[PDB]
RNA sequence: GGUACACGAAAAACCUUACCUAGACUUGACAUCCUUGGCAAAGUUAUGGAAACAUAAUGCCGAGUGACAGGU
RNA sequence: UUGUCUAGCGAGACUGCUAAUGCAAAUUGGAGGAAGGAAGGGAUGACGUCAAAUCAUCAUGCCCCUUAUGUCUAGGGCUGCAAACGUGCUACAAUGGCCAAUACAAACAGUCGCCAGCUUGUAAAAGUGAGCAAAUCUGUAAAGUUGGUCUCAGUUCGGAUUGAGGGCUGCAAUUCGUCCUCAUGAAGUCGGAAUCACUAGUAAUCGCGAAUCAGCUAUGUCGCGGUGAAUACGUUCUCG
């Protein structure tokens, strides 16, 4: 479950690359295991790699986040819900304006000639 | 149309004693922040002092003298495909353009840090490389090529 | 598109018309809407009273409505039949706990007060009188009253359609742009059977030099 | 023999004092070293640049208490206070202090943000 | 729908949130100033008439 | 979330739902309250939630609880954009 | 005595109208009462209102008023109850409002 | 178009709101005049309703009448 | 380690004096002075053009409706969406990101409010709770300085979108509140034709206050202060 932690950079960021561990809880793990921040990933003792892996197993599995999010979306969609209906057609959900803006989810662009003004 | 306007007076820099240094410190300025540009310029001067051991004033004056343009191209259109007319440029505008070119070609290069990039810019300008001497020579070549237009012009 | 002349020189050469104060933003709105009912009530009910202006004096449940008119008899009535009615009407429109004790005072040289002149112009216009002769007569009487030049302009239906045919007159030094001029202003809305007629009268009452501040 | 002064650059009033002392001048701003109070730049020399054209810190104590302003406005205020103090010290300094135009209260103060203008001078934009 | 809205404001609402502000001289319910209980244009014309005791013109 | 007694019911539909649950669960009941949240007791019956024009039937399921009862009712129809 | 430190603070919306009143007060109390230090100016707590001109959009042309509020400060070292008895007749106008202690 | 487009709106989840659906009212939610009077008027509590509401009691205001009130 | 300070009055600045040239207004220079030749700024906006905008601030003639185009309530909508334009914010980064320590403002506002201090809380906040009807009490200034780290990469830049958990107002937060914490991290590497604002404490930039308001992705508007530029040879071209 050790997935491509890059070298020539600190461990604090090395734990930010696995899917589900950002800046904050990586620092929480860092302070929990007594690993010293400022150690670059290279020249790191194995003695504490097992500690990192144990405390991460205490957390949520990094590969399990995708499955949990998909299961939650399916749970929200299988029941008749406006949000599920909104989320199904790739249109923003939290209530952002859709008049002109909010194109980060609707796709790059699809231009159509407007009204033929006279 | 308007009339001639006054020009303000710049105080000498009270550590290195040079007004051209003040013009540098004001042209490299952004966000209106002297405490940052001053650190940039004085660290660049320290770098000049360290490598290629030489008084920073001498390098500055050599680079500025080598960069000042002899002629200036000013656009004067008569019809389509407008032609240009070389014009003589005053010494105050000469140093203005020279320092503008130094700063603006300094803030575009490799050697990421602003300190080292501007230090390399000024060193290259002193050593007459293609950093800004090339552009000065290109706009100088653009002059005296249309000199037939320059002789009969307004 | 010019500012009202009465509001421009207000507070620097002319005193406030309603001098009072109260607790901050609590019920000053209530007093502001209640006392103004007296100001509008006079000008609506008593056209012929020729009231020029009224001053409001409120402090902690007391009110003094100063009145300036040319013909106080209409306000007083016959053997004081109307003063009691007007004071009880003011009481009913203001409340019960406030002592009122109003006064009625004469105005010196009324024919140089813009408010009553505009009121007379509105009365003449609504009385089907032709505008030109009535306006000229009022101009003559106000000039003979012993004041400076006048600026009367009247818009509205001048006995027909195409209303944008307003008429204006100027007969003397009337420096609107001068703060130190002591210019009095008023407006009246003549209501003719064909539409709305707006009359505006500017009156100069001499310069106000060496007055220091508001009188 | 204490001497007074007053500078008011950029809505920042500065009270200064002068006294001959055996030391080099004992620079002091608000009972603390100006080398740390002000940002150590040309600005800490802009206060003594009046002294440049005269007897620079011959024997003159610096006791200044200031209010308001940022740090450069403080420098201008204390500069004008110092120049006023020295022109009080010797009426013959009028000729050379006025030559550099170091007195006279440059009075350049921020404007009033006019309505419809972002910064009292700039309109938002123009479009047709 | 102006007189009904004007009289409704005086009537106490069934919830406190339902209460809103509105000027006393005119039925406009927008741009009212709580410090004077009066809309922007009425306040303008009243200050021009001088009814408000504290009024001047600006220099700031 | 209200963060304190967060689960909120309009307090006039609780009586109806309790009575229906205790009275053989008559299938159709008409409510116009979208503000109510469904309690765990809400499961079992149906509602004619008001979308704005008509009464659309919805069948609660223990599959879901706490979703805003009105969230089950769509309010605005589709764009189906006209070409021009 | 029996009422030391009579701190009377007054504010209004005009300068001259308040200056006249404070001069009248400081002169009328200048009888049997003694040691009345002069009026104390105060920052003139001020508020500025901005109102657009036209009933229609016109947003680029708006004027603005400003309801001024001046402020002075009197303090009395000793009440000297005869002095306050004479002080009952100051009869301040409506513009000036006094906040006692 | 310049002179509209972070504008009217210095605050649209309910009210605001002027729109639609539905539930209700008809000298009307508010106003003057006429006659005839003085004991009610705002709020509260169950009860049906989702709420206006119709009930029952608690704690300047009624009744009849037509010109009319009313219209963002 | 006291005469700043706020606010009343007054003085000062008026081509006042001199040199030049002009009949005379007047222009330039110089002395003195804080300001020199309308000292910077504002309010102050003529006759009239656009049959310019507003019957939806208000008033109003006429027309129209009236057991309805009037009134109350519940729910929805002004926030939609294949699209286009305008105005702003965020950015695209080492003139920087993050962390720690740390110094300097004016103005404005507040007894249903400002909320100090203390306790709890990864935080939004909650509880306790003085003080203030205010030059008294409250609204930690940020840019700025130093130290440590990052080493030019779609990254410790950029945060959108999305999932979950909390806290606040409000009867009520799904249609449609914002705040905090955790989770992922879109596009973007300075931008085509063409255009915009700006002549000093201005542009740029960093924060602070107020209105409406129970609360509100106001990044809006109205104000305040800190740092703080570059240029104007000139009217040949361009607009009015
Ligand atoms: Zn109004």
């Amino acid at each position: 479950l050790g997935i491509d932690i890059p070298n020539q950079k600190r461990i604090e960021i090395a734990l930010t690359y696995i899917f589900g561990i950002g800046l904050s809880r990586s620092q929480a793990i860092l302070k929990q295991a007594n690993i010293n921040p400022d150690k670059r990933v290279k020249d790191l003792t194995e003695e504490e790699f097992v500690a990192i892996r144990n405390v991460a197993s205490a957390y949520k599995i990094e590969g399990d986040l995708r499955r949990e999010i998909a299961l939650n979306i399916k749970h929200l969609s299988e029941i008749g819900a406006w949000r599920g209906l909104r989320h199904r057609k790739n249109l923003p959900v939290r209530g952002q304006r859709t008049r002109t803006n909010a194109r980060t989810r609707k796709g790059p662009r699809k231009t159509v000639a407007n009204k033929k003004i006279e | 149309r308007k009339n001639r306007a006054p020009k303000r007076t710049v105080l000498p820099d009270p550590v290195f004693n040079n007004t051209l240094v003040t013009r540098i410190i004001n042209v490299i300025m952004e966000d209106g922040k002297k405490g940052l540009a001053q650190r940039i310029l004085y660290g660049a001067f320290d770098l000049i002092e360290q490598r290629t051991k030489e008084k920073p004033l001498t390098v500055f004056e050599r680079a500025v003298g080598n960069v000042m343009p002899r002629l200036e191209l000013r656009v004067r259109r008569i019809a389509g495909s407008n032609y240009q007319v070389p014009t003589e440029v005053p010494q105050d505008r000469k140093i203005a353009l020279a320092l503008r070119w130094i700063a603006m070609f300094a803030r575009k290069r490799h050697e990421k840090t602003m300190l080292e990039k501007i230090a390399n810019e000024i060193i290259d300008a002193s050593n007459n490389t293609g950093a800004a001497i090339k552009k000065k020579d290109d706009t100088h070549k653009m002059a005296e090529a249309n000199k037939a237009f320059a002789h009969m012009r307004w | 598109q010019k500012v009202n002349s009465n509001g421009l020189r207000f507070g620097i050469n002319k005193n406030w018309i309603s001098r009072w104060t109260a607790n901050s933003h609590a019920q000053t709105a209530k007093w502001l809407i209640e006392d103004e009912k007296i100001r509008n009530l006079f000008f609506v009910n008593y056209r012929n009273a020729q009231v020029s202006n009224v001053e409001i004096e409120r402090t902690q449940a007391t009110v003094d409505v100063f009145v300036y008119a040319a013909q106080p008899a209409f306000l007083i009535g016959s053997e004081n039949k109307n003063i009691q009615k007007i004071t009880k009407q003011i009481k009913q429109i203001i409340g019960r706990t406030t002592n009122l004790d109003l006064t009625i005072n004469e105005i010196g040289s009324p024919m140089l007060s813009a408010r009553i002149i505009a009121r007379d112009l509105a009365n003449a216009i609504e009385a089907r009188v032709p505008l030109r002769t009535a306006m000229r007569q009022s101009l003559i009487k106000v000039l003979k009253a012993g004041a400076n030049g006048i600026k009367v302009l009247v818009s509205g239906r001048l006995n027909g359609a195409e209303i944008a045919r307003d008429k204006m007159y100027i007969e003397g030094n009337m420096p609107l742009s001068t703060l130190r001029a002591d210019i009095d202003y008023a407006l009246e809305k003549a209501q003719t059977t064909y539409g709305v007629i707006g009359v505006k009268v500017w009156i100069n009452r001499g310069m106000i030099y060496t007055k220091g501040l508001n009188r | 023999q204490s001497y007074y002064g007053l500078g008011r650059r950029k809505s920042s009033s500065a009270k200064v004092y002068l006294t001959p002392t055996q030391d080099k001048g004992k620079i002091t701003v608000n009972r603390r070293d100006p080398s740390e109070y002000f940002p150590n730049k040309l600005v800490i020399q802009d206060m003594e640049q009046p002294l440049d054209l005269t007897d620079l810190k011959k024997n003159f104590d610096i006791n200044v208490v200031v209010k308001g302003g940022g740090f450069t406005g403080q420098a201008g205020a204390i500069r004008l206070g110092i120049v006023r103090a020295l022109l009080q010290f010797n009426p013959e300094l009028k000729k050379i202090l006025k030559s550099k135009k170091l007195t006279t209260r440059d009075k350049r103060v921020k404007e009033r943000k006019k309505f419809g203008l972002y910064g009292a001078r700039r309109a938002p934009q123009f479009t047709k | 729908a102006k007189k009904s809205l004007k009289v409704k404001q005086t009537r106490i609402p069934k919830f406190a949130v339902r209460a809103y502000t509105r000027c006393q001289r005119c039925g406009r319910a927008r741009a009212v100033l709580s410090h004077f209980g009066v809309c922007r244009l009425c306040f303008r014309e009243l200050a021009y008439a001088g009814a408000i005791p504290g009024v001047k013109k600006a220099s700031w | 979330r209200s963060a304190k007694k967060g689960a909120f019911v309009d307090a006039h539909l609780l009586k109806k739902v309790i009575d229906m649950n205790k009275q053989e669960k008559k299938r159709p009941i008409k409510t116009w309250s979208r503000r109510s949240t469904i309690f765990p007791e809400f499961v079992g019956n149906t509602f004619a939630v008001h979308n704005g024009k008509t009464f659309i039937n919805v069948y609660v399921t223990d599959d879901m609880v706490g979703h805003k009862l009105g969230e089950f009712s769509p309010t605005r129809n589709f764009k189906q954009h006209t070409a021009n | 005595v029996k009422y030391p430190e009579l701190k009377i603070k007054l504010e209004s919306y005009d300068s001259t109208l308040l200056d006249l009143t404070t001069k009248k007060i400081v002169e009328v109390v200048k009888g049997v009462d003694v040691k009345i230090k002069g009026p104390l100016p105060l920052p003139t707590k001020k508020e500025v209102i901005t109102i657009i001109r036209s009933p229609h959009v016109d947003k680029a042309s708006r004027e603005q008023f400003e309801k001024n509020r001046h402020k002075r400060l009197m303090i009395l070292v000793d009440v000297n109850q005869g002095a306050i008895d004479s002080l009952k007749r100051i009869k301040i106008p409506v513009g000036v409002t006094l906040r006692f202690s």
